[PDB]
RNA sequence: GUGGAAAGUGGCCCGAAACCCUUC
């Protein structure tokens, strides 16, 4: 069940130091059975189609390690764009600091698509239609791994639209000092 | 089917929540009967409750001069706050009448079992015997049938059945109304009475309109058959208030469930052809006929009323003498002033 | 769409059903390995390029040794058997146990989940049960040899590999006694052994039956390890056209949240539940089936139908529910015990809850939860059994 | 196969209630915040439906050609035979009890009940055709009720058989004799000649519930609901549109006898 | 059947007729016992059912109806004397332990109290009403 | 391109209930509050729209040119796909209109105002209905109590035996304001007239007409109280200190709003306009 | 340049059947 931890069970999570996992998740990934309907008459159709549902006070966040420049200029006016209902969404920014102790091996903290340099990871596979025709498959690092040995697995280009759609992967350290391997 | 309801004698229908002598104030003989809602709410104001005098109705009940003409001590008015007045026929508690809005109303419900009566009379009377209940009751789980047939008749039969042991009332009260109106076979006395079966779902009692307040009073009530302190005093309707009532039969009920339908009115209805027809006719005849053998036991219940009085045989002289239907609503001594209680004429 | 298999490139072949839905080659063979699987004797296995290679593998391909042929690839794979019987005598006869139990249907075939779900003693759900026995991978750092190793592998593996289908075919009631019993166990249930193996088990069928079976394997089990073992187990109640991969996404998170909270525990229904840590989804065995014997034969009689006293007043029960909501949006007021009584007062049923009139000081003592939080998971499972 | 709706002529109800009212619940059924009576569309719609298919059971030997598909029953009961489809005019089985529904389509679209109050069963289920507004009680009422004088005043029966009368009584708790219950009812319209023949087919069957009863023990009482209309008008898809405050509207003066405003009907009406 | 134990817990009701700034199991502890008597003695429900009305209605009066109950908490308080002399012989002998708690409570609670003041009450007038029958 | 972002938002009061189903208990996410999900609203919201347009297809004809190859009707009695009564589009048994291509979903107006998909097509539905979540006044009324479901008992009345039967239904309590929301994109300004005109007409089927379940007989009945028409144009997301337009509140009836104060309404976004 | 794009948990259902607030 090793799944999120508190920050201050994640400065001493890594470091080599008894963390606690917390219990208070806010996921209700519920079964929610929507639509059976018929123009003119009765339809059956328990199609099922499950969403996440969250708690009372709760949010997704995520990160950003760049200059405020680049934050305000692209992807800070367009997490006010993105606010069939799931799409529910109200943008606060913040600031956070993380203790991250030296630079030897650690964290991604991301989706990864690595350059060939595999160590303790979780492998994930992610689909993606992305306007139209399927995107593959294209094998990646979970949330969370260590690839430090010098990262920078760029962007892949794709195919199947008139101009490429690329997928992200790229990804950013953190501190830890792992025991052996 | 619109009908016209005339009230013969004296009539009182009423709940139990009674009239209360902090209602009452006889005077003149004729009683005002108080609003103490509204009296409570304009005594406290401009008046006096010393943290209890209005709620001080833990007092012993009676005596009602005191009660206003100190409390108005010519400061209230004397029945502005009285709801309605009555005329007092004969200083204790008063049964209310059934009211609505403040108004007395014949309720339909007793007009439907005071007919019943009457459809359960003709039914016992002109098809109980044992060439007629035994087929039935045989037809529905007969190990009641076969005691039913060492007797001639189903009278026999209950009057067996209630003088058997055990008996309780839940289950010894509905069984003639069962065997009468239609039953289910169930663990408990072979038989039971689901009631689904009754065609009396195709008889619609409406209740009456309003009936008019000043024909609205109080009546004696003596009962001779006992030395008990009896100063019980009824509300009721004078004789000759004359009201509407609307009652009528579904004929496109069982007209077209006549399967399911059972029982011995059923079958006793049955024989007159279409049950549609004959139904409306069974009922006004099966009144005809038991508010006349109640007059029949009547009749020589004269000496046994304890005051052989001329008021009941001026009544009884006129009892059998309508163009209508007569019906009744309620030691055997209820009487009002001497005359019976209830007896209306449709 | 049937398998995640999910990157062939248009090799995938539309077979074995209406034939307008492609599908890959490994769900093709595995659906005629269905068809086979009732009357199937075992495997054999061949390199991968001979005749009536139905499956492959890293290194060897498999010929299903069916009730008649004769198949050789130096090794046979017999299922569920020590016997060899009629197979030559150049391979190597290796035997496997597999929990094998299935209702077969009117053909004989494995029967899918709307034929299952028909003979639910109640509503038309679906029942999963997902276990795991417990401190399993502790057990087995105290174990000093290869000796007492092996014997502590096999004779946990017999019971997951072999005891399950002498347990549904209803084996063991010597010792196995006053479980739940939603219905009289038949001779043939409807139960399927999806994947019973090492330590865990996972089940699916009708429901009233699955409800049966969970309390039967804990109780068969806590016989075979004297005691000194537990089992935890997730179940769960489903649609018929529900999809298995949320049939098994739910039962894995019930059965980690039963393992979490107590690590010895059943997780009979989703209930309702505050959020300070003091209630606990789960059940302790020792805790359901008491319960089961304290306030269902009061209430419930056998075979689908309530008790004479609920009898004709079945909506009694569903009252309670709105009673105990109230319990769960606050457990700090007491509204819950006096409305139970004022529910219980109104029908005559003066005795049947004698633990929820009153609240119980011996629970708010040691924090504890109230006596009506753990009655609903008796309530609602006779609540499944008499609907309609 | 087309619903194809233009129409939704609509009727203002006002059921002002005399002799009582008792519709039951778990005591009359006011289970949302302001406890009041009310009466909840079901209810009505259900006395409506019950009593117009047993005016068509027992006339269905006269029309029986206009709506043709009604003639693939007869007028007695499914009651013996146990079966889910007998052919007569009762079927579908609730869970005890049995009610008319024509279990395709086709059968529904033309069945004189089943095109108005709805189908059911495999794959056919006629939508309803018209709606049935939940009868709230008036603003009139709920003044007259915040300053006391109080509405649903309770009622005692007793069960006095022809026996010793130790008649166990049974309180019952109807609404008071006059109650302007703001009653509103909607019928979709659909392709004008499917028309004319539905909402004259409907009234009638009010006007059998305006002879007949609702709401529970109304053997004894407990009906007379007198549907004194407001509206009787009727909102076009020219205004669904484009909503430029404009209506069909039409007289609601009294009452009709027997269909006295069937010319004015279609006073301005071509859809 | 009657001990003294139950008039002496109406009476630690009655003396201590404070329960309003108490504890919500200080009302239901009590409120068993006080029913107790009062199922000690007959009392059954039906009059006593038009007290409870004068509860509901002003209870609605609380859900956004009003500020408080000012004018008719006094029907409320007359009508419990109003049955107490109506009340005869088997009743009034009996009846005057449902009276001797709600006029004590009523009397300070006639303060114009909060809405959240008189639940508290209302709460406890509910809680006797079940165990009638418990 | 994109000028878009309509944001409609509002209280939408239940005056009888809803029974938007999942005993039948309504969806309850996570506190055990009820709400209205978005996507029965938007259903709702094209169920009355299509079939009004399928009343009305024959006439507008030139006004939409998309829509005039369909001459009303459904496509169950001869079963197959694109076939040319109105809808096709067999989900499982259910038969609805979405336009088989892009093309023509750029003209087809209910098609262009909830999308189309399908083979090679992919229209999206140019509105998101955001699910309506139970306004602070009846969050703050549910947490002293106050019972915001209502178990409402209806039966199957029989007519031989007049028996009966429960049926419980568990509905909303009649009267609960949601804060009920709907933000629509206005891609292609020619178009987003008569697109909102045309969003307004199918929010003005219902008041009359059931969202929510087992309606007809009760259960809908539902009204939009809608506050405060506003606008994304290009510079709320680029900024967003200001500029943006606000519209009138409080009393918009919406069988009023519709034409009576909407070209006044229309006329302040027309002064952006890009 | 979003594991996407179109997808009302819907259709049908009287809380109904019977019951004198009255006797001793
Ligand atoms: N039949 C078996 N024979 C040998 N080893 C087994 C068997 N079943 C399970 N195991 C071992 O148990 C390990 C995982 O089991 P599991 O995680 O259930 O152990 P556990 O102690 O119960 O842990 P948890 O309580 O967290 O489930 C595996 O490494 C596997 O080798």
């Amino acid at each position: 069940k090793a799944k999120y931890l508190d920050l201050k069970n994640f400065e001493l999570a890594l470091r080599l130091r008894p963390f606690t996992i917390p219990e208070e998740i806010p996921y209700a990934r519920v079964d929610v059975p929507r639509v059976v309907l018929d123009r003119v008459t009765q339809d059956s159709s328990i199609y099922f189609w499950e969403e996440i549902r969250f708690r009372e006070k709760s949010g997704v966040y995520f990160l950003y390690s760049g200059p405020r420049e680049v934050f305000d200029g692209y992807i800070a006016p367009a997490m006010r764009f993105l606010g069939w209902g799931a799409g529910l969404f109200e943008v606060e920014f913040h600031e956070m600091k993380i203790d991250a102790p030296g630079s030897e091996y650690s964290v991604t903290l991301s989706n990864a698509l690595p350059t060939k340099t595999p160590v303790l990871w979780r492998l994930l596979r992610k689909g993606g239609w992305s306007f139209g025709r399927r995107k593959p498959r294209m094998t990646f690092i979970a949330e969370g791994s260590i690839v430090k040995n010098d990262p920078g697995g760029m962007e892949r280009l794709e195919l199947g639209l008139s101009h490429e759609v690329y997928v992200y992967g790229l990804t950013f350290p953190l501190g830890v000092e792992l025991p052996e391997g | 089917t619109e009908r016209t309801l005339k009230v013969l004698s004296p009539l009182h229908i009423g709940t139990g929540n009674e009239l209360t002598p902090v209602d009452i104030y006889p005077r003149e003989n004729i009683i005002h009967v108080l609003d103490t809602e509204r009296l409570v709410n304009d005594l406290m104001n401009l008046g006096v409750e010393l943290n209890e005098i209005l709620a001080l109705l833990k007092n012993p009940p009676g005596d009602a001069y005191i009660w206003k003409g100190y409390i108005e001590e010519f400061h209230l008015d004397p029945s502005d706050y009285s709801i309605y007045t009555l005329k007092i026929h004969g200083s204790m508690q008063i049964k209310e009448f059934i009211k609505l809005n403040g108004r007395p109303y014949i309720p339909g419900s007793s007009l439907k079992g005071a007919i019943r009566t009457a459809v359960l009379y003709k039914a016992l009377k002109e098809c109980g015997d044992a060439r007629a209940v035994m087929r039935v009751v045989s037809k529905v789980n007969g190990d009641v049938a076969r005691d039913i047939g060492r007797s001639e008749d189903v009278l026999d039969y209950y009057m067996s059945f209630l003088s058997r042991a055990r008996i309780d009332r839940k289950r010894a009260d509905d069984l003639l109304e069962a065997i009468v109106f239609g039953m289910e076979p169930d663990r408990r006395s072979k038989i039971r009475y689901e009631p689904k079966r009754d065609p009396m779902k195709a008889l619609i009692v409406r209740d009456s309109k309003p009936v008019g307040r000043k024909h609205l009073a109080v009546y004696h009530v003596e009962v001779i058959g006992n030395p008990q302190p009896i100063p019980i005093w009824v509300e009721a309707i004078e004789p000759g208030a004359a009201t509407d009532v609307e009652i009528h039969v579904d004929t496109e009920a069982l007209r077209l469930n006549a399967d399911y339908f059972n029982g011995l009115l059923w079958e006793c209805l049955k024989e007159r052809g279409e049950p549609g027809e004959v139904f409306e006719d069974f009922l006004w005849e099966a009144v005809d006929e038991f508010y006349t053998a109640v007059m029949k036991y009547e009749t020589i219940e004269v000496q046994k009323f304890g005051r052989y009085t001329s008021q009941v045989r001026s009544f009884y002289a006129s009892l059998e003498d309508h163009s209508g239907h007569v019906l009744r609503l309620g030691k055997t001594r209820r009487l009002a002033d001497g005359m019976p209680m209830g007896w209306v004429v449709l | 769409p049937v398998c995640g298999r999910e990157l062939p490139e248009g090799k995938l072949e539309p077979s074995a059903s209406d034939p307008e839905t492609k599908v890959c080659p490994t769900c093709n063979r595995l659906v005629s390995l269905g068809g086979n699987l009732p009357k199937l004797l075992g495997f054999g296995r061949t390199a991968k390029n001979d005749a009536g290679v139905l499956v492959e593998g890293p290194f060897s391909g498999f010929v299903p040794y069916l009730q008649g042929g004769r198949p050789v690839g130096e090794q046979i794979l017999v299922k569920n058997t020590l016997n060899p019987g009629e197979i030559p005598e150049s391979a190597q006869f290796v035997p496997y146990f597999v929990a094998d139990y299935f209702k077969k249907d009117p053909k004989g075939g494995v029967a899918t989940f709307e034929e299952l779900s028909m003979a639910s003693t109640g509503t038309r759900r679906l029942g999963v049960m997902k276990g795991d026995v417990d401190r399993l991978g502790e057990f087995f750092s105290s174990m000093d040899s290869p000796s007492k190793l092996a014997t502590a592998s096999r004779f946990m593996d017999y019971f997951f590999k072999g005891y399950i289908g002498a347990i549904i075919e209803g084996k063991f009631g010597y010792i196995i006694g006053d479980v739940p019993s939603l219905r009289d166990w038949p001779e043939e249930p409807d139960i399927v052994v999806v994947y019973a193996g090492g330590d865990d088990f996972f089940i699916v069928g009708a429901w009233d039956q699955i409800f049966e079976l969970a309390f039967r394997v804990r109780r068969a089990f806590n016989a075979y390890t004297g005691g000194k073992l537990t089992l935890s187990v997730g179940l769960g109640y489903f649609d018929e056209r529900t999809p298995i991969y949320r049939m098994a996404d739910v039962v894995s998170e019930r059965l980690d949240t039963a393992k979490d909270e107590g690590r010895n525990r059943v997780f009979v229904v989703g209930r309702s539940r505050p959020l300070d840590g003091k209630h606990k989804l789960s059940y302790e065995w020792n805790h359901y089936e008491e319960l089961w014997r304290t306030y269902a034969p009061r209430i419930y009689a056998g075979n689908g139908r309530l008790k004479g006293k609920l009898e004709s007043k079945k909506g009694l029960l569903w009252k309670l529910l709105e009673i105990r909501e109230l319990y769960v949006r606050d457990p700090n007021d007491v509204r819950w015990a006096y409305l139970t009584a004022y529910l219980l007062g109104r029908h005559g049923l003066s005795d049947l809850f004698p633990e929820l009139v009153g609240i119980d000081t011996k629970a708010v003592e040691r924090k504890e939860p109230q006596p009506v939080y753990w009655v609903d998971g008796v309530l609602k499972i006779v609540l499944m059994a008499v609907r309609r | 196969m087309d619903r194809r709706f233009y129409g939704k002529i609509v009727i203002k109800g006002k059921i002002k209630a005399v002799t009582g009212l008792h519709i039951g619940s778990q005591p009359v059924i006011k289970d949302p915040h302001t406890g009041l009576p009310y009466i909840p569309g079901s209810s009505l719609k259900g006395r409506l439906r019950s009593l117009f298919e047993i005016l068509v059971n027992s006339r269905l030997g006269e029309w029986r050609e206009k709506y043709p598909s009604l003639a693939n029953y007869s007028p007695g009961s499914c009651r013996p035979d146990n079966q889910e489809n007998c052919g007569k005019f009762f079927n579908r089985k609730i869970n005890r009890g049995w009610i008319h529904v024509c279990p395709d389509y086709e059968t529904a679209l033309a069945c004189p009940v089943c095109r108005l109050f709805g189908a059911s069963g495999k794959e056919s289920n006629f939508p309803s055709r018209i709606i049935v507004r939940d009868a709230f009680l008036t603003k009139e009422w709920e003044e007259k009720w915040r300053a006391g004088e109080a509405i649903t005043e309770a009622k005692i029966e007793v069960g006095i058989d022809r026996v010793t009368s130790q008649a166990n009584p049974r309180t019952n708790e109807r609404v008071v004799a006059g109650a302007e219950f703001e009653f509103e009812i909607i019928y979709n319209v659909e392709n004008t000649t499917h028309w004319r023949d539905d909402i004259k087919n409907l009234l009638t069957a009010m006007a059998l519930l305006e002879d007949s009863y609702l709401g529970g023990s109304g053997s004894r009482g407990y009906g007379k609901v007198k549907f004194i209309f407001d509206s009787f008008e009727f909102r076009p898809l020219d205004y669904y549109r484009t909503g430029k405050d404009e209506d069909i509207v039409s007289i609601d003066a009294r009452e009709k006898s027997v269909s006295d405003i069937l010319s004015g009907f279609d006073s301005l009406f071509s859809e | 059947q009657w001990e003294a134990i139950q008039p002496y817990f109406d009476n630690v009701v009655r003396e201590a007729k404070n329960f309003l700034e108490w504890s919500p199991n200080k009302r239901l502890a009590n409120a068993v016992t006080v029913a107790a008597y009062l199922t000690s003695q007959g009392l059954k429900t039906n009059q006593v059912r038009k007290i409870l009305d004068m509860a509901r209605t002003t209870e609605l009066k609380v859900k956004r109806g009003e500020g408080d109950i000012k004018d008719d908490l006094v029907k409320m308080r007359y009508l419990l004397a109003y049955t107490v002399g109506k009340a005869t012989g088997q009743s009034k002998y009996s009846l005057d332990a449902f009276h001797r708690i709600l006029d004590p409570m009523l009397e300070v609670l006639m303060g114009s109290p909060k809405k959240e003041n008189f639940e508290k009450f209302y709460d406890f007038l509910q809680a006797v009403v079940a165990y009638h029958k418990f």
